[PDB]
C-alpha cells in the first residue's frame, strides 16, 4: 500500500554524506544514491514490439489434436427427459480419439 | 452439417467452392434461426412425444412387452424410452445442421449389428422410428412437420 | 516426367497432386501413422492393421501425406532418411 | 473436421445434452456471419493467384533465400513455394467458411513443422509469408472479413511455429 | 542352446519374434537435436544460444549431424583470463555475426559415433566452413579442444550428440574489436608534413 | 447443373438424396423463374457487353492488339472479340444451370493447353473476362450482380 | 555465459527473425549498462587465477589446522579439490555478475552445497572465511582500489556493481552456513 | 506362426539334433489333447455370436463406456467393438488349436496397445470384456477345455495391458 | 551427369553396369578434357553472351521491356538479364556434366509455375535463351557449336 | 546420390559462384582416374560370384555362426548372406565409379545397423566378411584400384559399426 505520506518526495536524499577534503569543512551533500535496482515487474506501460509476431498456439488436448475435441470439458445446457444412469462408470475418460463424435 | 459437406466435397477436388455450392451455403445460413426456433419447439415436447411413441409401438408389438420379449421387465423398458430420447435428440441435431450426417455418423452407421448383438428385433426398431414420426405429427402443426418429415424417413431408409 | 510441367488450374489433365520431385527422385521418408478406415461398417471387409511405419519416397510423400489426412489419419512422426537438404544437383 | 455447427452439435452431443438456448448464441451468431463468409470466400477464390503473388513479392522474394544457397533457390524449390502457399490460402478459406479451425490441424498442421525441419524449410520465413499473405487478404475481403480470414492465418502460424 | 538367438517365425526360428519385438521397421522414439538437449537439462545455454542466434534452424535439419554441444559448465568455463579476450566481445548485442560461425563450428556433417572412432584420426570441416580434427585414441575422443564428456546421445534424424568440456573456437577466427571512436585528423598541415615528397624519396633532401 | 451433380454425388455413395440435397433441388427450381430473367438480360446485351468488354481489354492490354500482339489487325481482333462472345455465352449457361458445370467442360477444362498452343497470352484473355464482368454487373441490380459477376470470377480463377 | 545477453537474429531461415514472437526485454535492458558490467567481469576473470590462490591461502594462514595432518586440506587430493571449488565458485559469481541476477548461482552452485560439505566433513566455519576474502577482493578490483594492480578503465563510477557482487558472495556464504 | 509341433521341431532343429525322447515327449502330450481342442474349437465356432453377445452384456453393456461421451457411444463405434471382440474370440480359437500363442502376438498383439492409445480406446474396459468373454467360453467347452481356451485369453490381456 | 544416372539406371534394375554403360563412362571421361575447354569459353564470355543475349531479346520482344512489359524500367531489365545469366550458367554445368541433369533440377523443373506466378511471359524468356544460343554458337567451332547449342535448345524445349 | 562431379558442382553452386580453378582442379583429378575406375568396375562385375565365394570361405565359412545355433545356420539364412554380401560388393562398385560415398549411406547405411540389431545379425562377423571381401577385391583390380574400391568398403564397415 502507498501508506508513506510520512515519506514524501524527499525520501532518499541521504543528507549526511560528508567529504572533508582535508582539515577544512565537512562539505555536506544530499546525493540520492540509487541502488542496484531493476524493478522486477512484468507487462509494463507500452508494447515494445515490432511484429515479428506469430507466437500463439492452443494448449495440448492430449492424444486427439488441440481444440478439436475438448467436448468432454464444455459448459452445456440441457440433459433430456428420460436418461438412464450409468451404474459402472469405468473411469472418466479423457480426450477421445484422433476422432470426434461426429465420426 | 451442410457447410462441412461443401468444404469436404470441394476439398477432394483441390479447389475452392464453386458458384453453385456457395449458394448451398448461403441459402442454408439464411434459413438459420428457423431450425433454431424449431428445435426449441421439439425440445419442449420430448416428454410430450416419447410418451406417445410408447403408445403405439407396443400396442402394435406386444411381442416385445410380453414375458419373454426383449422389452419385458421394468429396467428393459426404462432404457426403451431412453433410446427414443437419444433418437429425438439426434433429430434435433439433424434439423439444425441441415443434412443427415448427425443421423448417420451416429445412430445409422452400424445400427443393425448393435441391435442384433442386443436382441432387439431390427424390424421392430424400424416401426419404433416410424412410430416416433407418427407421434411427432400431433404436437406439431402442418407448416413445420414436413420440414421435419424428411429427417425421419431417412432413418427408416437407413435401418433397412 | 516430373509433376510440375506447367499443369495448374484450367489445364487438360485434372487438377491433382503436384509433387516437387525431380526426375527419378531418390529421396524417401520414414513415416509413422495410424489411419482408421472409417468405411468398414458398410463394406464389412476383413480388417487390416492401420498403424504402419514405412519408407515413402520423396516423389510421392506429399500425395501420401495429403491422403493420410483425407481419411482422418494422424501422422505421428516422419523423417527424411535418404537424401540431402538444400541440394541443387544430386537428388536424382 | 467440424464446422461451427458441428462443434456446437458435438458439445451438445459428447455430453448427450439437447440444444439449449445459451449454446445457440454462437450459432444464431454463426448464421449472422454466414453472409459475410461466402463473399469473403468468393473474392479469395477469384484473386488466389494474385494474393500469393503479392505476398511473396512483399515478404520473401527480398532476402537471400531467393538467391543461391537460400531455401528457395532452384525452380523446383521456388515452384514448391507457391504450391505450398496455395494450401495456406486455401485451407484458411475453408476455416473461414466452416468457422472452426479443426480442419487446419487435421489436414495441415499435423506433421507440418516436423516436415519442414526434415526438408530444412525455414519456419521463420514461412510465417512471415503467411503474415504478409494475411495482410493482403484483409485488403480484399474488408476489415471484419479480414479479421475472420486473418483469425485462421495466425492459427496456422502459431501451430507451425 | 545358442545364446545369440534371432528373429522370425515358422520353422527355422529360435522362439524369438521378428525384430525382437515383432516389429521389423521400428518407429523411432528420439526427439530432434535441440530438444533432446532441452530434456537433458545440461545444454541450457546451448539451446538458448541456438534459438537466439538462428543457428538452431540449421541443426533442425534432417542431415546426419554430429553435434558437439558443450554443457553449460563449459560455457561457465569461458571465464578464462585467456579465452575471455577472444570471446567476451560476442556478449555485445550486435555481434551475432561471429556467434553463428562460432556455434556452427560445433556441427559436423555425418554421424560419427565414438565406437566409429576406434583409434582413428579423421578431420572434417564444420557447417561453419573450416576444418576440425576429430580424434579418437585410447578410449578418449577429441574434437579440436573438446575432450568429450558424454559419449553419444541418439537423436531424431540419425544424428548424434556428444557432450564436450569446452567451447571450440574456429581456427582462423579473429575476435571482433570492441566498439571504438571514429577518430579524425585535427589538422591538415600535420599530414602534408607527414608525406614524403618526391625530392625526399630520391635523397635530395633530409 | 445443380440437379445433375447432386445426383451423381448421391449416385456414387450408393444412396438416395438427403433432405440437404432434395431441399435444394426444390430450392433451385423455385429459383428458376429468377434465373431466366437474369440470363435474359445478358442474352440481348451481348452487343454492348462484348464490344464494351473488348473496350477496356485493349485499353488495359494494348500489347495484345499492338503490332506483334496476338490479336493484331482486322482479322485477329474479330476473333479477339469472338472468344469473349463465347465466354459470355457460357456464363448464360451457368446462370441457368445454377453452376459452372457448363462452363467447366466448355471453355475451362484444358483451356491453358489451347491458349498456350495458340500463342495467346492466357492472362490477357483473363483480363478480357474481367472487363466484361464490370459491364455485366453494371446492367443488373445488386441482388443479381452478386450472381452474374459471381460466375465471371470463377472463370477468372480457372483461367490462370 | 553466452545466454547472459540476448542477441538479434537478422538473417532469414531462422524462425526467430520472423516467428520469434518476442524480443527479450529483460536482457536488452542490460546492455543499457552493458559495457560497465562487461568491464567488471573482465576485472574479475583477469584476476581469477590470483584471487582464488590468495583467498585459499588466506584461510590457511589464519586457521592453520587445515594443513595439519588430520585436517581437511593436508593430503594432495583434498588440497587440489579445495583450490578447484573456490575457482568454480568464483566462476559462478561471475556468471551471476554478468547475467545481472543470482538465479544461475542458487541452483547450479548453491543447491545442495551445505548438505555436501557436511557429508564430507568440510569445515563450514572456515569456508565462509574463504569467500569473505573473495568478497573483499572483488570489491577492490571492481572499484579499482587494488593495491598492487590497477587496470586502465574508462572514466566513471562502479559502485552499485561492487555492492551487487558483494551481495552475491554472502548469498554464497549463507547457503553453506 | 508356429503350432506346438512347429515349436517342438524348431527347438529340436535349432540345435541340429534329431527329435529325441524329450522332444517327442511333449509331442505325445499335444496329440493327447488333440481330441479336446477340436471339440473346443467346434462349439466356439457355433456360438461365436452368442458368446460375444454374452460378454458385452455381462461386462460393459450397461456401464458408462456405452453412455454418450463414453466410448461405444456411436453405432459405428459400437459396431467396431463386436467386430473387435470377434477377433479375440477367433484368434484365441486358433491358439487353442495350434497349442502355441505365437499367432496372437504375430497377428494381434503387435501394434495393438499402441493402436488403442492412438484411437483412445480404453484398455481397462477391453481386458474386462475379454475376461468376461473368457468366463463364458469356459461355460461352453467345459472345465479343462476352458482352461485351454482361457490360457490364451489372458495372454491377450497380458500383452494388451 | 552421365555417370550418376547411368548408375541409378543400373541401380534400379538390380544389376551392375553393362558394357554399353561402362564403355560410355569410359568414353565420357576421355571426353572430359574437351568439355572443360568448351565450358571455359562460355565462362568468361558471359559479359557478351548475356548482354548481346538481351540485345536480340528486346529487339524481338519489345513488349516485355515497353511500359507495361514485365521487364520495364531500370529495375526489371537488370533482373531481366539476371535470369539469362542464370540459364547461361546452367548450360556450363550441363556441358561439364555431359547431360541436362544439372539444368533439369535447376531452372527447368516447375519453371512454368514460377514464371506464371511472377507474371513473366514464359515464351518471352524462351526467346531470350534462343538469342543467347546464336551468340554462344558464334563463339565456337562447328564441332563445339553442335554441343553448346545442343543444351540451349533442350532448355528451349522444356521452357514451353 | 552425387558423384564427384555432382559434389563439385553442388559446392560450387551452393555459394552461387562459377567453377573456379579449385573446383575444376578436383574435377581434373577425377577425370584422370576415370580410366582406372571402369576397369576396376569391369573385373568386379565379372568375378562377382567368385569374390563373394572367396570372402565367406576366408572369413566366416567354418566359424560356429555357420553351425547350428550360429547366425547363419538355416539355408534361408545362409542364402540371405550371399544375397546380403552381394549388395556390399555391388554398391561399393557404384561408389568406386561415382567417386563419392553418398550413395552408400543413401541406399545402404541408413537403417542398416538398426536393422541388423532387430534381426539379431552379428555386426562383428559382418564387418570382417566385408574386410575379407575387401581383401580379395584388391587382388583383382590391383593395388591403387583396390585402394579405391577398398576406400568404400571400410566406409560401409565404419558406418555399419
Ligand atoms: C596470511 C595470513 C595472509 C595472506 C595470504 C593474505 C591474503 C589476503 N589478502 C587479502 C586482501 C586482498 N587480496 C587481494 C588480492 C590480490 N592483490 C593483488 O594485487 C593480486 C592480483 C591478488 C593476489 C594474488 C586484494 C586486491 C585485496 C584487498 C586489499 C588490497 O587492496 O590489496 C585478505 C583479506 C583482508 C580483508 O578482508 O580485509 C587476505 C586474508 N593476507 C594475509 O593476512
Ligand atoms: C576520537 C574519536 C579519536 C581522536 C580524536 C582527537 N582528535 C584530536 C585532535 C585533532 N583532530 C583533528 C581532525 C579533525 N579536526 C578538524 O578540525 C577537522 C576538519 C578540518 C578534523 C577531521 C585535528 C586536525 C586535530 C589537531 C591535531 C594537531 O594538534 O595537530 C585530539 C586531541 C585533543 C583535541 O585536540 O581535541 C583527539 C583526542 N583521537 C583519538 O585517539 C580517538 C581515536
Ligand atoms: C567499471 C567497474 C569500471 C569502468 C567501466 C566503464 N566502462 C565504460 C565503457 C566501455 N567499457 C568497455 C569494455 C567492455 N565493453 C565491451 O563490449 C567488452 C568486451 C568486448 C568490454 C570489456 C568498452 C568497449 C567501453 C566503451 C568505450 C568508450 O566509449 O569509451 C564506461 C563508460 C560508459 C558507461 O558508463 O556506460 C564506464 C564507467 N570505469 C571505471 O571507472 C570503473 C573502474
Ligand atoms: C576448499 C576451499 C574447501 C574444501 C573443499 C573440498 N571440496 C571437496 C569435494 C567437493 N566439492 C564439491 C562442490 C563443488 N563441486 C561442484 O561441482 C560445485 C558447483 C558446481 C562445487 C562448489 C563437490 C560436489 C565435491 C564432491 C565431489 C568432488 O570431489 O568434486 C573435497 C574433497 C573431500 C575429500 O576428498 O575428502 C575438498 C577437500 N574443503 C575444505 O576443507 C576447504 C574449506
Ligand atoms: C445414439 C444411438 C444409440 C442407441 C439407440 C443405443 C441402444 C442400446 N440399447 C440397448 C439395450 C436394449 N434396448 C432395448 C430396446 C427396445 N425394446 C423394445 O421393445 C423397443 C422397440 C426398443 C426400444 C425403443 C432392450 C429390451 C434392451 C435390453 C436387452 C438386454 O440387455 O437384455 C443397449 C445396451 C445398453 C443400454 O441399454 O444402454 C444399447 C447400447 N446406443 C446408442 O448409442
Ligand atoms: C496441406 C498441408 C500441407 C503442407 C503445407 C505441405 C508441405 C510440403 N512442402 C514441401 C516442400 C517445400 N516447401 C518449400 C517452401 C518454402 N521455401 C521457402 O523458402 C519458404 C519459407 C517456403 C514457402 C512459403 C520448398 C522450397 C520445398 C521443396 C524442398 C526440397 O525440394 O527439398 C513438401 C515435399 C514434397 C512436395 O512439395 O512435393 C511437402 C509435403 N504438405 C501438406 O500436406
Ligand atoms: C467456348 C470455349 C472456347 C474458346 C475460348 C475457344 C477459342 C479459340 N480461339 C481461337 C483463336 C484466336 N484467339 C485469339 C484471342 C486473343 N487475342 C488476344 O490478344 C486476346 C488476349 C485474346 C482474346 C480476348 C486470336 C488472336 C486467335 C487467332 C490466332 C491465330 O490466328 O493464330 C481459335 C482458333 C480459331 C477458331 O476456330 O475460332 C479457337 C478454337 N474455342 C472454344 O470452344
Ligand atoms: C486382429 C488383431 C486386431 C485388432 C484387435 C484390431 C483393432 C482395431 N480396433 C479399431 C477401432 C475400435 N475399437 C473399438 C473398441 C472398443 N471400445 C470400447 O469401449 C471397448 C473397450 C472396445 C471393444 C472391446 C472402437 C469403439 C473403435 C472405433 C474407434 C473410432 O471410430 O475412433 C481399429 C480402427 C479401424 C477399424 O475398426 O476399422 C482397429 C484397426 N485390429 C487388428 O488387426
Ligand atoms: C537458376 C534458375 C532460376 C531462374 C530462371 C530464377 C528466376 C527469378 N526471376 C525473378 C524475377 C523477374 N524476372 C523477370 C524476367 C523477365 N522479364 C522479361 O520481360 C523477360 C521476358 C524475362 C527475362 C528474360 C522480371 C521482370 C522479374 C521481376 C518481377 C517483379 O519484380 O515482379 C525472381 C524473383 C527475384 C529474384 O529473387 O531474383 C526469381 C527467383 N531463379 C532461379 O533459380
Amino acid at each position: 500500500d502507498v501508506v508513506n505520506a510520512a515519506y514524501p518526495k524527499n525520501i532518499k536524499n541521504k543528507a549526511p554524506v560528508i567529504s572533508f577534503d582535508g582539515k577544512k569543512g565537512v562539505k555536506l551533500e544530499m546525493v540520492t544514491l540509487q541502488t542496484f535496482a531493476g524493478d522486477d515487474s512484468e507487462d509494463t506501460l507500452f508494447d515494445y514490439s515490432s511484429g515479428k509476431f506469430m507466437p500463439q498456439k492452443p494448449a495440448d488436448m492430449g492424444i486427439a489434436w488441440p481444440s478439436g475435441d475438448g467436448r468432454q470439458a464444455e459448459m452445456k445446457g440441457g440433459k433430456g427427459s428420460f436418461n438412464q444412469p450409468d451404474l459402472r462408470k469405468y473411469g472418466p475418460f479423457p480426450d477421445f480419439l484422433k476422432r470426434s463424435m461426429d465420426l | 452439417s451442410l457447410v462441412t459437406q461443401v468444404i469436404l466435397s470441394a476439398d477432394d477436388e483441390l479447389r475452392y467452392p464453386t458458384a453453385g455450392e456457395l449458394e448451398t451455403i448461403s441459402s442454408y445460413l439464411k434459413t438459420g434461426e428457423y431450425r433454431i426456433r424449431l428445435i426449441s419447439i421439439l425440445q419442449g415436447k420430448e416428454q410430450e412425444i416419447i410418451r406417445l411413441a410408447s403408445k403405439k409401438i407396443f400396442q402394435l408389438h406386444p411381442e416385445y412387452i410380453a414375458p419373454g420379449g426383449n422389452a419385458s421387465g421394468a429396467r428393459q423398458r426404462a432404457l426403451c424410452l431412453r433410446d427414443y430420447g437419444w433418437y429425438l435428440r439426434l433429430i434435433t441435431y439433424a434439423i439444425l445442421a441441415g443434412d443427415k450426417e448427425p443421423l448417420e455418423k451416429i445412430g445409422i452407421i452400424g445400427v443393425r449389428e448393435m441391435y442384433n448383438s442386443l436382441g432387439v428385433p431390427i424390424i421392430g426398431m424400424i416401426d419404433a422410428i416410424k412410430c416416433l414420426k407418427e407421434a411427432t405429427v400431433e404436437v406439431i402443426s402442418q407448416e413445420e412437420e414436413d420440414f421435419v418429415a424428411p429427417y425421419y424417413d431417412y432413418i427408416i431408409q437407413g435401418m433397412s | 516426367a516430373y509433376d510440375m510441367d506447367g499443369t495448374g488450374a484450367g489445364s487438360l489433365e485434372p487438377r491433382g497432386i503436384k509433387s516437387s520431385a525431380v526426375e527419378k527422385d531418390s529421396r524417401c521418408f520414414k513415416v509413422t501413422f495410424v489411419l482408421p478406415s472409417q468405411s468398414r461398417l458398410y463394406t464389412f471387409r476383413e480388417l487390416q492393421n492401420v498403424y504402419t511405419t514405412k519408407m515413402v519416397p520423396f516423389s510421392s510423400w506429399y500425395a501420401e501425406q495429403q491422403r493420410i489426412q483425407k481419411m482422418g489419419g494422424k501422422i505421428l512422426k516422419v523423417e527424411l532418411v535418404a537424401g540431402g537438404q538444400m541440394r541443387s544437383v544430386g537428388n536424382q | 473436421m467440424q464446422d461451427a455447427i458441428t462443434s456446437v452439435i458435438n458439445a451438445a452431443d459428447v455430453q448427450g445434452k439437447y440444444l439449449d438456448a445459451n449454446s445457440v448464441e454462437k450459432l444464431r451468431g454463426y448464421f449472422q456471419t454466414g453472409e459475410l463468409r461466402v463473399r469473403a470466400a468468393a473474392t479469395i477464390a477469384a484473386n488466389a493467384a494474385t494474393i500469393i503473388k503479392e505476398a511473396v513479392a512483399k515478404s520473401l522474394l527480398y532476402s537471400d533465400i531467393t538467391r543461391p544457397g537460400g531455401n528457395m533457390y532452384t525452380t523446383r524449390r521456388y515452384a514448391a513455394c507457391i504450391r505450398d502457399l496455395d494450401y495456406y490460402l486455401r485451407y484458411a478459406t475453408y476455416g473461414m467458411l466452416a468457422g472452426d479451425p479443426s480442419i487446419l490441424d487435421e489436414r495441415v498442421l499435423n506433421g507440418l513443422k516436423e516436415t519442414y525441419n526434415s526438408l530444412g524449410v525455414p519456419i521463420g520465413a514461412t510465417i512471415q509469408a503467411i503474415q504478409a499473405m494475411k495482410e493482403v487478404t484483409g485488403s480484399l475481403v474488408g476489415s471484419d472479413a479480414g479479421k475472420e480470414m486473418g483469425l485462421y492465418f495466425d492459427y496456422i502460424c502459431s501451430g507451425l511455429s | 542352446r545358442t545364446a545369440y538367438p534371432y528373429t522370425g517365425s515358422g520353422y527355422g526360428s529360435a522362439g524369438v519374434p521378428y525384430g525382437q519385438d515383432t516389429y521389423g521397421y521400428k518407429a523411432t522414439t528420439a526427439k530432434s537435436i535441440t530438444e533432446t538437449a532441452a530434456q537433458a537439462g545440461v545444454f541450457n545455454t546451448f539451446v538458448k544460444l541456438l534459438n537466439e542466434s538462428g543457428v538452431e534452424k540449421l541443426v533442425e535439419q534432417a542431415g546426419p549431424y554430429t553435434v558437439f554441444a558443450p554443457t553449460d559448465d563449459a560455457f561457465a568455463a569461458l571465464l578464462e583470463p585467456h579465452s575471455f579476450n577472444k570471446l567476451a566481445t560476442l556478449l555485445r548485442p550486435e555481434n551475432n555475426d561471429a556467434l553463428r560461425k562460432v556455434l556452427m563450428h560445433h556441427v559436423i556433417p555425418g554421424a560419427f559415433t565414438s565406437a566409429s572412432l576406434m583409434d582413428r584420426a579423421v578431420t572434417v570441416k564444420s557447417l561453419a566452413g573450416e576444418p576440425i580434427s576429430i580424434m579418437g585414441l585410447n578410449k578418449l575422443v577429441t574434437a579440436g579442444t573438446a575432450k568429450v564428456v558424454r559419449a553419444d546421445v541418439p537423436c531424431a534424424n540419425g544424428c548424434i550428440i556428444h557432450a564436450v568440456s569446452s567451447v571450440i573456437i574456429p581456427p582462423n577466427y579473429v575476435p571482433v574489436p570492441q566498439p571504438t571512436k571514429p577518430v579524425f585528423p585535427r589538422s591538415v598541415i600535420a599530414e602534408i608534413a607527414k608525406l614524403p615528397t618526391p625530392r625526399q624519396a630520391l635523397g635530395l633532401d633530409p | 447443373s445443380i440437379v445433375t451433380k447432386s445426383i451423381v454425388n448421391a449416385d456414387a455413395e450408393a444412396r438416395y438424396l438427403s433432405p440437404g440435397e432434395l431441399d435444394r433441388i426444390k430450392s433451385f427450381v423455385l429459383s428458376g423463374q429468377r434465373r431466366l430473367r437474369i440470363a435474359q438480360t445478358l442474352t440481348e446485351n451481348r452487343e454492348r457487353i462484348v464490344k464494351q468488354g473488348g473496350q477496356q481489354l485493349f485499353q488495359r492490354r494494348p500489347d495484345v492488339v499492338s503490332p506483334g500482339g496476338n490479336a493484331y489487325g482486322e482479322e485477329m481482333t474479330a476473333t479477339c472479340l469472338r472468344d469473349l462472345d463465347y465466354y459470355l455465352r457460357l456464363v448464360t449457361y451457368g446462370i441457368i444451370a445454377g453452376d459452372v458445370t457448363p462452363i467447366e467442360e466448355i471453355g475451362l477444362v484444358g483451356v491453358k493447353e489451347m491458349y498456350s498452343a495458340l500463342g495467346t497470352p492466357i492472362s490477357g484473355v483473363a483480363e478480357g473476362i474481367r472487363c466484361m464482368k464490370d459491364v455485366a454487373c453494371s446492367l443488373l441490380s445488386g441482388e443479381d450482380a452478386a450472381e452474374v459477376g459471381f460466375y465471371f470470377d470463377y472463370t477468372l480463377a480457372a483461367m490462370q | 555465459m553466452l545466454d547472459a545477453f540476448s542477441r538479434v537474429v537478422v538473417n532469414s531461415d531462422a524462425k526467430a527473425a520472423y516467428v520469434g514472437g518476442s524480443d527479450l526485454q529483460a536482457l536488452k535492458s542490460f546492455i543499457a549498462d552493458g559495457n560497465k558490467r562487461l568491464d567488471a567481469v573482465n576485472s574479475i576473470v583477469s584476476n581469477a587465477s590470483c584471487m582464488v590462490s590468495d583467498a585459499v591461502s588466506g584461510m590457511i594462514c589464519e586457521n592453520p589446522g587445515l594443513i595439519s595432518p588430520g585436517g581437511n586440506c593436508y593430503t594432495n587430493r583434498r588440497m587440489a579439490a579445495c583450490l578447484r571449488d573456490g575457482e568454480i565458485i568464483l566462476r559462478y559469481v561471475s556468471y551471476a555478475l554478468l547475467a545481472g541476477d543470482a538465479s544461475v548461482l542458487e541452483d547450479r552452485c548453491l543447491n545442495g552445497l551445505k548438505e555436501t560439505y557436511i557429508a564430507l566433513g568440510v569445515p563450514t566455519n572456515s569456508s565462509i572465511r574463504a569467500v569473505s576474502i573473495m568478497k573483499a577482493q572483488a570489491v577492490a578490483f571492481i572499484t579499482n582500489t587494488a593495491t598492487e594492480r590497477k587496470m586502465s578503465f574508462a572514466a566513471g563510477d562502479c559502485t552499485s556493481l561492487a555492492s551487487e557482487v558483494a551481495s552475491y558472495f554472502d548469498r554464497v556464504g549463507a547457503a553453506i552456513s
